[PDB]
């Protein structure tokens, strides 16, 4: 079961067909919200989301060929990015708005409610209107997904002769097959040879500011953890963690 | 890095 | 704007040209440091270097067409960034080492003598192999970095269509370089994208590296130039 | 407000 042997067109139907489901949050939340009460609320649904996650992964083209422990520190690296990407993305038709779920979509208003959260709902919702505005495609974006579980934290990763060196060159392969597919996805679009080498850096650019919401939204669930107002939920409690060794 | 593991262990 | 009709070769001439000098730090053969030395050392350099940084900025084709805010904008959310590449680039030809200055290359080893500073120079460390392994060059290099210049505060800022505008250019100038050096269409898509996901490591490492500087300024080892706690404070309080 | 920044880009 080789990766390095699919198509683009193989790749791209792997990636849609590993898609999680879009996640409901708690019906008929008390409004208004709380600052333990939306903190509840959207890590109540990370925690649930990051389940879906993992299994969704397992089905990322090459990911099941890496070692646990490198399986472990991918995902560890890039939960948070690869919960914001997806946030961002189901947002994308709603502007000024953040659809954390069909029965939750905020705005920046909402953001307010907990303390130092609205900062990271702007950077959000600025990109949601950098997709919107780009018309980003769904095959894009289940590939952008895919670089960023491999990506993030492959070169966080140990060296230790051909060993490591190994789990490192086939990661290196797979974001090339990556990077092949999404310009065969705009070259099939009729985007020119220029157009399709501007677009490309466009959307990569994305996952810089991804990468940064990601350590702020850290930082601050961090803070939220020490402030006592992040309910017990273990699994997000583990993950949030392996980002303070 | 307990549950993760277990999960991703899960066959 | 202007720097919307240079060509790839005066896109390239122009960085080049905009090159800040490489500084040295205080002279003193005292080794090994101490936590408030080394991070007196490193401070120190960082200040001065962000001087020749602004003067950098003002010469990349299409800053200085944005209004004041928005120079300082983008300058504050990437200043870090921008020292980082450049660290890393100079470390390219001492692999295991970071070379701050001339007069100033450190080991690993040495970053330990800082309490958190080892985790920041591992990751630096990595990102100089990278490049390495990658046998980035010089005029990738500059295109690399006006990039995070004007991209990184790009949203979180009409201006915004101008940056994108040069931003896109700066792309037609990285493929242009791959081409003209032989790269087949392919390898020069994939290499383009290999340079760009390293700008999301960089970006880490500068979080990771802010977050430590305002730590390191809460438990004061020593006190932080004008400048730099500036620069700090735009994303702190 | 007054920022070093601001004179340092106004040269
Ligand atoms: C931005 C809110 C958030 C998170 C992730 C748990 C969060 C919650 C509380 C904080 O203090 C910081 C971030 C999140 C939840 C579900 C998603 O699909 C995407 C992002
Ligand atoms: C990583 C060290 C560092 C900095 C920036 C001042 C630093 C220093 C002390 C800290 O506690 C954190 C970061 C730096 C200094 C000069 C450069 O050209 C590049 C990076
Ligand atoms: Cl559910």
């Amino acid at each position: 079961s080789l990766a390095l042997s699919l198509t683009a067109d193989q790749m791209v139907s792997a990636l849609l067909d590993a898609e999680p489901p879009i996640l409901y949050s708690e019906y008929d939340p008390t409004r208004p919200f709380s600052e333990a009460s939306m903190m509840g609320l959207l890590t109540n649904l990370a925690d649930r989301e990051l389940v879906h996650m993992i299994n969704w992964a397992k089905r990322v083209p090459g990911f099941v060929d890496l070692t646990l422990h490198d399986q472990v520190h991918l995902l560890e690296c890039a939960w948070l990015e690869i919960l914001m990407i997806g946030l961002v993305w189901r947002s994308m038709e709603h502007p000024g708005k953040l659809l954390f779920a069909p029965n939750l979509l905020l705005d920046r208003n909402q953001g307010k409610c907990v303390e130092g959260m609205v900062e990271i709902f702007d950077m959000l919702l600025a990109t949601s209107s950098r997709f919107r505005m780009m018309n980003l495609q769904g095959e894009e974006f289940v590939c952008l997904k895919s670089i960023i579980l491999l990506n993030s934290g492959v070169y966080t990763f140990l060296s230790s002769t051909l060993k490591s060196l190994e789990e490192k060159d086939h990661i290196h392969r797979v974001l090339d097959k990556i990077t092949d597919t999404l310009i065969h996805l705009m070259a099939k679009a009729g985007l020119t040879l220029q157009q399709q080498h501007q677009r490309l850096a466009q959307l990569l650019l994305i996952l810089s500011h991804i990468r940064h919401m990601s350590n702020k939204g850290m930082e601050h669930l961090y803070s939220m953890k020490c402030k006592n107002v992040v309910p017990l939920y273990d699994l997000l409690l583990e993950m949030l963690d392996a980002h303070r060794l | 890095h307990k549950i993760l593991h277990r999960l991703l262990q899960d066959s």
